[PDB]
């Protein structure tokens, strides 16, 4: 009765974020660390955040 | 209590409907089947509204609030103690 309420479109509730797909697109699963692995500082020359 | 003028208008005849089973007045105001309709309308809203006030808490002129369902019920009905009440009262 307070009048609180938001109000869409229907069609364009059905419409998603079309940046979303790109996003999946250009992901991919991260790779579990073996035993002593080589790192990326002893294979080029890099800044330390990277290292 | 008619005005100075007023008895050589009060003739019968000139309804929609109902003749004069309903053609008379009652003080000053005139009676018809719409009449008939008003009165049990009107009156059957109002006693409802007093009805929710009374069940809500408040018998405060200021505060009584019969409010519309939830949006949840669409267009359907409602129970009376959450919505229903305002549908009738509405009718």
């Amino acid at each position: 009765g307070t009048g609180m309420s938001v109000p869409e479109f229907v069609s364009d509730l059905d419409t998603p974020d079309p940046t979303i797909e790109v996003f999946l697109a250009s992901t991919s699963d991260p790779v579990i660390p073996e035993e002593g692995a080589q790192t990326a500082g002893e294979a080029y020359e890099n800044v330390d955040p990277v290292l | 209590a008619l005005l100075s003028f007023e008895r050589k208008y009060r003739v019968r005849g000139g309804t929609l409907i109902g003749g004069d089973l309903f053609d008379f007045w009652v003080g000053p105001f005139y009676v018809g089947f719409f009449g008939v309709t008003t009165a049990f309308f009107a009156l059957l809203g109002t006693i409802l509204i007093f009805w929710g006030a009374s069940q809500q808490g408040t018998f405060n002129p200021w505060l009584i609030n019969i409010a519309p369902p939830d949006l949840s019920y669409g267009l359907g009905m409602a129970p009376l103690m959450e919505g229903g009440l305002w549908q009738i009262i509405t009718i």
